[PDB]
DNA sequence: AAAAAAAAAAAAAAAAAAAAAAAAA
DNA sequence: TTTTTTTTTTTTTTTTTTTTTTTTT
């Protein structure tokens, strides 16, 4: 009922004749371009998206989704037939596999396509098709095309699975070819070539992995969301079988949105399940005009712009907003990571802050008391790997730490070093390594030598009590819970969306302290050194004075750092230390 | 021609043998290289070609091994180069004979064990091996990490001995590709299946299996550590100990893996793994280690002299301290130390007085407030030296930093593995935030400096493992604070015990100058815009440790007798840190360290009045009073 | 409030008893 | 075809280490 021949007409006609105008108003035959850069051997991956199959043929993309593998090897057969029409030129030889490729090609019972491809090809999901909870994949979907978004919660580690296996005999001289589907193979242990057959010959031939064909290979869990698990049940995992050019795109914690094939996997026919990987996206933090950025009062906008609901605490969110920027790594090594601790009284939304960076980092860990302690921050060995903590998923981000004070004596040993080395060793039994953490720790606490002098930052919030400013903060407040936005101001806050380009664009601006600072910053730093003694400044106080002057800088997209943000970063460290006293 | 394990186009490549052949051996004769420095090249007259040098040494010595750059061949020949990165099995063999005519064209009869094989090195370095793709494999590599672990001897076979079970008759079949044609039918009676095995008769070879930590320069976001698996074939093994750092040459090899070690069926998934080709134990941004230091062969005549020249400068001991550390400002009796420390005092054989080993080398603990620079000399100091390792405290514990027990999964045997401690045998072990550390596992500590080994006794096995290192700790006052009011030792807050076993403990405090905060931030702000170079403290300490071997004098031996009574009374006091008798032997060390610095081969009163002053100067004794405070 | 000793968790290794499948003749 | 040795799997227990907790100064 269902033909595959006049399948493939249809494919190769999609594939010859589809055309968009996204460069600029041109006709451009989206994907006979791609047909060449393939032929070309310049592109590996073929995305076939759904969407535009969809947009001239609804039942072939219906069938595909209802099919999946069927129409994934169909395609890929079309498109090995479409690559001789399509090449130009003669290719450079990439890879010594092509010149295995084109060695067999002349020297030419037939070679397996697959053998022979070179290219792989992947389904993008049609828009149509909402994405799916990993709860409800279930047997109906069994080799569909879905959808399923995720927390990545561990990737395996890149390895090379073979799907065609070359044999040389030692007698005849020809190749024996056998491709893999099963998880599990038997080698070949005699030779089927034709020589031999006649000759009668032992026949013994040897595995050869020059010739075979290898292909990146991931394994990886992903959970759900926690705001689609149901009430009373836990995030369920679900396995994905990522390879080719799917390997190294997603790392562990990373909020991933996968297009594969729900298939089985073999063992009444019991058998398990996991995801073939076609198209894996980074969603939210994970995500991979100017004229506002060029204004002078940008910095004050994106300070106002994180947690808007959040009255009051101009200068802390100030304060904070340096902390995603960061300073400038030196290596004459010098971290360039900016650790900011809002101690204060119960009730200020210290944790809303914590929490709302968290959806804001591009990178980060929200980890609160001993719920997650001990190898929740660090690593540990799980053959035996090695998993990271918050730390290691943290890492080149911001951690954020809640109830610092109340966390178990042995992590906070495990930070100090975080924040000063920006590593971990650990000489534990079965663990000896040394990780790299180069995360900037955003502490959260209630009321300390052994801690001020660590961060660059300690911010002490006091809720203390006041007639009309408590009155102001109430309106606040009320008004969210009223319409469920902050309340509008002369100016509209910028989205997360848009303020994570912001930063991002910030972030490679590496500026640079002129000379003619060094007697300003020399001469504001040995007054912050009497103040303390005066009435804890050390060199650490100098740094993180460069550190904050440096984040103004980026914010500003200067590469060179001026005199206002030497003042605006100490009037920070002013307002810090003032709200101690 | 002893067969190496390790190992018109040929079946689908870009090679044919003559051509490399004659490439090799034309690369081989006429190969200058420009930019090479006299120093980089210690005896080898640099005008004429660099490896037939290479090969008069290989005929004086003997060693039938030529360290060829893969570099060198990038230079002359790029496509060469391609040929043996791309295809190691089959260019390696060629250059194997293209040098073996050679050397036997010239010099045609010298003799030797076995032919001449040549060992690529220093091919493109991958910086990180997780970068690695399939597309990468069965090729030439570089690699750059720590060895964690070496396993013993693995005999492989490589000729069978069968022998006739009716009429004994004897032949020899070679290994082929893998496997072993046993005969199936003797060749003298023609008896079928009378042919069998006999093992001790037959030839292997050794390979050994390495376990190594790669130190990646490329560090993505998120990505753990990762070890590998080396494999050395029969002259690389035991080449290299746990804790050495090594950069390892070798062919990428995946292998199958059977579904189980007993059923032929194997998993779609290969697992891979390096054969190692040649290992480069030198680094430009390390000290030299032991093995370098052990051959005589390192320093040429000039290089000595200058070395010499140096020592006979009056500035030596301070111009030695500056280069240490640049970007750490007037440190200089820290800086001193940790010198003295990397010199480390003479080794010296104590058997014959049935006294047991004597520690040589130096603990320097350093005690001051977070805020001070203190864990960027322990950082500094682990990237320094070779054989260096770091602890952070809480972050370990006593097991794993004195040995363990764990099934290797690859052979799924019970094996010991060593510890962090045991890992820097003779480097030096930077334990960071020293305070932050539960009893138990500072309770091992203790033998490890004093005795310098460390006896474990558990289920496993009961042996005692030599751990000669020196330890820098760091830590921080008792309140994270140096606060004034209350003594040295009630500040420090360690035991006593411990505190005698380091010799020199520096207290960093924050003087409340102006002057030392003006010139430190100017410092700082220059650094964050931004000598005695490397080459030549390195070379400095290399041959200070390989010749100088000082012995006490007279008048050295009566002052450090006179500053040890004076010690003694001095110490006497309440709140400060009583001198001990192993306070004396840490005098000697100290003052053999620095003659060890002025190369005088002898202590005198220099030497040993240096001591006493460093000494004094750490622990601020001047400063302090009977009223310890 | 912080350190020392004890207890419990938890993870890895070993025994082993029995049912089923692949290789051998 | 029929045996046999292995292969697994399925439970259960045991040992080391680490972590967590309790008691004392
Ligand atoms: N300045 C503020 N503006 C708006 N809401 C606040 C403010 N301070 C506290 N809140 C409210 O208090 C609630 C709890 O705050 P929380 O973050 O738990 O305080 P903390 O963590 O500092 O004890 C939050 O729902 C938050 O809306
Ligand atoms: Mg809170
Ligand atoms: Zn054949
Ligand atoms: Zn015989």
């Amino acid at each position: 009922l269902k033909d595959y021949a006049l399948e493939k007409e249809k494919v190769k006609k999609f594939l010859q004749e589809f055309y968009q105008d996204d460069e600029l108003g041109k006709k451009q035959f989206k994907y006979g371009n791609q047909l060449v850069r393939l032929a070309h051997r310049e592109q590996v991956a073929l995305y076939v998206d759904l969407d535009d199959v969809a947009e001239d043929d609804p039942e072939l993309v219906d069938s595909i989704c209802e099919n999946a593998r069927r129409y994934a090897k169909l395609f890929a057969d079309a498109v090995q037939e479409l690559l001789p029409q399509y090449k130009e030129r003669e290719v450079v030889n990439k890879d010594v596999l092509d010149v295995y490729i084109e060695h067999r090609l002349m020297m030419e019972n037939q070679y397996p396509a697959e053998l022979m491809r070179r290219f792989e090809l992947y389904f993008q999901g049609p828009s149509s098709n909402k994405p799916r909870v990993i709860r409800e994949v279930r047997a109906d979907s069994v080799g569909k095309l879905v959808t399923v978004r995720g927390i990545v919660t561990r990737v395996s580690e890149v390895k090379p699975k073979m799907v065609v296996a070359t044999y040389t005999c030692d007698q005849c001289g020809a190749e024996t070819y056998q491709p893999i589907q099963s998880p599990t193979f038997m080698p070949l242990i005699m030779c089927p070539s034709q020589e031999c057959q006649t000759n009668r010959s032992g026949g013994r031939l040897y595995l050869q992995t020059r010739g075979s064909r290898f292909i990146k290979f991931q394994e990886m869990k992903m959970q759900e969301h926690s705001d689609q698990v149901p009430v009373g049940n836990i995030p369920r995992s679900i396995t994905v079988l990522v390879e080719g050019e799917n390997t190294r795109i997603a790392q562990p914690g990373d909020h991933v949105s996968v297009t594969g094939i729900f298939l089985p996997i073999l063992r009444g026919l019991l058998s398990e399940t996991y995801l073939e990987a076609h198209r894996i996206v980074k969603m939210n933090k994970s995500e991979d005009e100017l004229r506002q950025i060029a204004e002078e009062d940008f910095y004050e906008k994106l300070a106002a712009s994180i947690a808007p609901e959040i009255y009051g605490h101009e200068d802390v969110k100030k304060a904070l907003l340096l902390l995603l920027v960061g300073g400038v790594d030196q290596s004459p090594k010098i971290r360039g990571n900016i650790n900011i601790c809002l101690m204060g009284d119960p009730g200020v939304a210290k944790s809303q802050l914590l929490s709302y960076i968290d959806r804001l980092a591009p990178r980060s860990q929200y980890t609160t008391g001993r719920g997650s302690s001990g190898v929740g921050l660090t690593a540990a060995v799980l053959e035996l790997t090695l998993e990271g903590g918050a730390l290691v998923l943290a890492d080149q981000g911001v951690c954020c730490i809640d109830e610092f004070d109340k966390m178990a004596e042995a992590d906070r040993t495990a930070i100090h070093e975080v924040m000063e080395q920006q590593t971990i060793s650990i000489a534990k039994a079965g663990i000896l390594t040394t990780l790299n953490a180069r995360c900037s720790i955003l502490a959260a606490a209630n009321p300390p030598a052994a801690l001020l002098s660590r961060f660059d930052l300690l911010w002490l919030i006091q809720d203390r009590p006041d007639r009309d400013n408590d009155l102001r903060l109430a309106q606040h407040i009320t008004y969210v819970h009223q319409h469920s936005r902050q309340p509008p101001s002369q100016f509209e806050p910028l989205d997360m969306k848009l303020m994570r380009r912001y930063i991002a664009m910030c972030r490679e601006k590496q500026p640079m302290v002129p000379e003619s600072l060094a007697d300003y910053i020399t001469a504001a730093y040995v007054e912050m050194r009497r103040e303390a003694w005066a009435s804890y400044t050390s060199a650490r106080t100098l740094l993180a004075i460069l550190r904050l002057s440096t984040a103004l800088a980026r914010l500003r997209m200067v590469d060179v750092v001026e005199k206002e943000d030497v003042n605006e970063a100490i009037r920070l460290m002013e307002m810090s230390k003032d709200s101690l006293l | 021609v002893r067969q190496r394990p390790d190992l018109l186009v040929i079946w689908g490549t870009d090679v044919n043998v003559a051509a490399c052949k004659e490439n090799f051996q034309r690369f081989l004769q006429r190969f200058i290289d420009p930019l090479a420095k006299e120093e980089e090249n210690v005896g080898i007259d640099i005008t004429e070609p660099l490896y037939m040098q290479r090969l008069g040494e290989i005929n004086v010595i003997g060693e039938p091994f030529l360290n060829v750059n893969c570099e060198h061949i990038k230079s002359f020949d790029k496509n060469l180069y391609r040929q043996l990165i791309s295809y190691p099995q089959e260019v390696i063999p060629t250059f194997d004979m293209a040098v073996n005519e050679i050397f036997f064209d010239r010099y045609p009869d010298s003799i030797l064990e076995h032919q001449i094989q040549v060992r690529p090195f220093n091919a493109l370095k991958t910086k990180n091996m997780r970068n690695l793709n399939p597309e990468d494999i069965d090729q030439l590599i570089t690699i750059s990490g720590m060895v964690i672990r070496t396993s013993q001897l693995i005999p492989e076979m490589q000729e069978a001995f069968f022998q006739c079970q009716v009429c004994a008759h004897t032949t020899r079949v070679e290994m082929d590709r893998g496997r072993i044609a046993e005969p199936s039918v003797c060749g003298r009676c023609h008896t079928t299946h009378s042919m069998a095995l006999i093992h001790n008769r037959s030839l292997f070879s050794d390979k050994q299996m390495i376990k190594l930590q790669e130190s990646p320069e490329d560090m993505p976001a998120g990505q753990t550590p990762h070890t590998v698996i080396l494999f050395a074939h029969n002259d690389l093994v035991d080449k290299v100990q746990p804790g050495d750092r090594v950069n390892v040459t070798g062919i990428y090899r995946a292998v199958p893996i059977r579904v189980n070690p007993r059923v032929s069926n194997v998993k779609s998934v290969y697992k891979t793994h390096i054969d190692v080709i040649h290992y480069r134990k030198t680094d430009a941004k390390r000290l030299h280690g032991l093995d370098e230091e052990a051959e005589q062969k390192l320093f040429s005549e000039k290089r000595v002299e200058l070395l010499k020249e140096l020592s006979r400068k009056p500035d030596i001991y301070e111009r030695l301290a500056s280069a240490l550390a640049p970007s750490i400002y007037e440190h200089e009796d820290i800086k001193k130390g940790i010198l003295l420390q990397l010199f480390g005092g003479t080794r010296k054989d104590f058997s014959h007085t049935g006294r047991g080993k004597f520690r040589a080398e130096i603990n320097i603990l350093l005690c001051g407030d977070p805020g001070t620079s203190k864990s960027q000399l322990l950082q500094y100091v682990y990237n320094l030296v070779p054989r260096g390792q770091y602890t952070s405290g809480k972050g370990s514990s006593a097991v794993g930093l004195t040995a363990y027990v764990m099934k290797d999964p690859e052979t799924r045997q019970l094996v010991l593995q060593t510890g962090a401690l045991v890992l820097s045998d003779n480097g030096i072990c930077c334990i960071d935030e020293f305070d932050k550390m539960n009893e138990s596992t500072r309770s091992v500590l203790h033998e490890v400096m004093e005795q310098q080994t460390l006896s474990i006794a558990k289920a496993g096995i009961i042996c005692q493992l030599n751990a000669r290192t020196s330890v820098l700790a760091a830590a921080n006052p008792i309140e994270s604070q140096w606060n004034p009011k209350k003594t040295t030792i009630e500040n420090i807050q360690l035991p006593h015990t411990l505190l005698s076993r380091f010799d020199l403990i520096f207290l960093m405090l924050d003087p409340q100058d102006e002057a030392y905060d003006r010139r430190l931030a100017h410092h700082l702000v220059a650094l964050y815009y931004q000598l005695l170079d490397m080459a030549v403290l390195k070379d400095y300490i290399a041959y200070a440790h390989s010749t100088i071997m000082p012995r006490l004098s007279e008048e050295a031996s009566q002052a450090l007798i006179e500053a040890y009574v004076d010690m003694r009374k001095i110490g006497s006091s309440r709140g400060m840190v009583s001198a001990y008798p192993r306070q004396l032997e840490s005098l000697i060390r100290l003052a053999e360290a620095h003659a060890k610095v002025r190369l005088s081969n002898k202590v005198e009163a220099i030497d040993v009045e240096e001591a006493k002053r460093l000494h004094r100067e750490a622990l601020k004794q001047s400063a302090t009073d009977p009223r310890t405070g």
